């Protein structure tokens, strides 16, 4: 399962 | 064996019209298993192996929903870095993601990692501890100073600490009929003149998982890299790899040769000899 | 920020006349990730080649293979023709059935 948490740069 | 689960993610805007394409692959080892395309139609994230279709519709539903918001993340970065580093909106740019866990021979957490790139280089990537970012540049140190300071800076790390390592775990006893079996290289030599005084010996590795290998040529014991040449690991199309490499020998001389091959699938390493 | 292709034309199983098999056109180490690539039979572009996922290596480079089902003859001659921002044309591999 993938990371669903990514923080936009 | 060591173990890994991997995702890549690509971005790339599209000026004239329209949002950028996005793709994104999953890999447990060398082997893929879940895709998405923002041009398939589907909309969902798709098996690209059979034992990942074990799971059911929650899944799916889930790997959908958050796919869609890292696009959407992407999107929104591919405008923030545009501006970040002064581009005109008339050309194409590119972000590429990729990031996983490792599990040693002991089945526990071995190594964690995620990496971004912008426009083919790098831009900022998780430190080996997992609790900083390494920036490239400015633009890539102001993400860095932001994402340090969110509350909600350590999801990633309890992500690839633990959640990642569970569904790796997941995926290899699912599919372990193939994820966990080795297929060693088949391998043959051939052998071809290439004038009335010298030839070529190519050693052949066909069919063999996982694509890591190593093979080398050896004369009279000693390795020999010179009068040589070595292709790239390429993939078959049916989840397994080839490569081969090939030396050019004074004609008579083929027996001074040999062939040494090293895979995970080989209990001790091969030689071939002509 | 540009990178050019490189090209592995190559066919899945050992080559023999008559007996089906698949041939594959692997392009690697390419970016930006922007590339046409088409199989040739005889120079005519063969309409049912299928490609994998976009991915890419440790350098950000990408890589892509494309393959068809194919049955080699004789006299049947195969390449692969790929056109990328860095190629002012665009370079066809022949196909070498011993590589």
């Amino acid at each position: 399962a993938i990371f669903q948490s990514s923080m936009t740069k | 064996g060591s173990h890994s689960m991997r995702y890549f993610f690509t971005s790339v805007s599209r000026p004239g019209r329209g949002e950028p394409r996005f793709i994104a692959v999953g890999y447990v080892d060398d082997t893929q298993f879940v895709r998405f395309d923002s041009d398939a139609a589907s909309q969902r994230m798709e098996p690209r192996a059979p034992w990942i279709e074990q799971e059911g519709p929650e899944y799916w539903d889930q790997e959908t929903r958050n796919v869609k918001a890292q696009s959407q993340t992407d999107r929104v970065d591919l405008g923030t870095l545009r501006g970040y580093y002064n581009q005109s909106e008339a050309g194409s740019h590119t972000i590429q993601i990729m990031y996983g866990c490792d599990v040693g021979s002991d089945w526990r957490f071995l190594r964690g990692y995620r990496q971004d790139a912008y426009d083919g280089k790098d831009y900022i990537a998780l430190k080996e501890d997992l609790r900083s970012w390494t920036a490239a540049d400015m633009a890539a140190q102001t993400t860095k100073h932001k994402w340090e300071a969110a509350h909600e800076a350590e999801q990633l790390r309890a992500y690839l600490e633990g959640t990642c390592v569970e569904w790796l775990r997941r995926y290899l006893e699912n599919g372990k009929e193939t994820l966990q079996r080795t297929d060693a290289p088949k391998t043959h030599m051939t052998h071809h003149a290439v004038s009335d005084h010298e030839a070529t010996l190519r050693c052949w590795a066909l069919s063999f998982y996982p694509a890591e290998i190593t093979l080398t040529w050896q004369r009279d014991g000693e390795d020999q890299t010179q009068d040589t040449e070595l292709v790239e690991t390429r993939p078959a199309g049916d989840g397994t790899f080839q490569k081969w490499v090939a030396v050019v020998v004074p004609s008579g001389q083929e027996q001074r040769y040999t062939c040494h091959v090293q895979h995970e699938g080989l209990p001790k390493p091969l030689t071939l000899r002509w | 920020i540009q990178r050019t292709p490189k090209i592995q034309v190559y066919s899945r199983h050992p080559a023999e006349n008559g007996k089906s098999n698949f041939l594959n056109c692997y392009v690697s180490g390419f970016h930006p990730s922007d590339i046409e690539v088409d199989l040739l039979k005889n120079g005519e572009r063969i309409e049912k080649v299928e490609h994998s996922d976009l991915s890419f290596s440790k350098d950000w480079s990408f890589y892509l293979l494309y393959y068809t089902e194919f049955t080699p003859t004789e006299k049947d001659e195969y390449a692969c023709r790929v056109n990328h921002v860095t190629l002012s044309q665009p370079k066809i591999v022949k196909w070498d059935r011993d590589m």
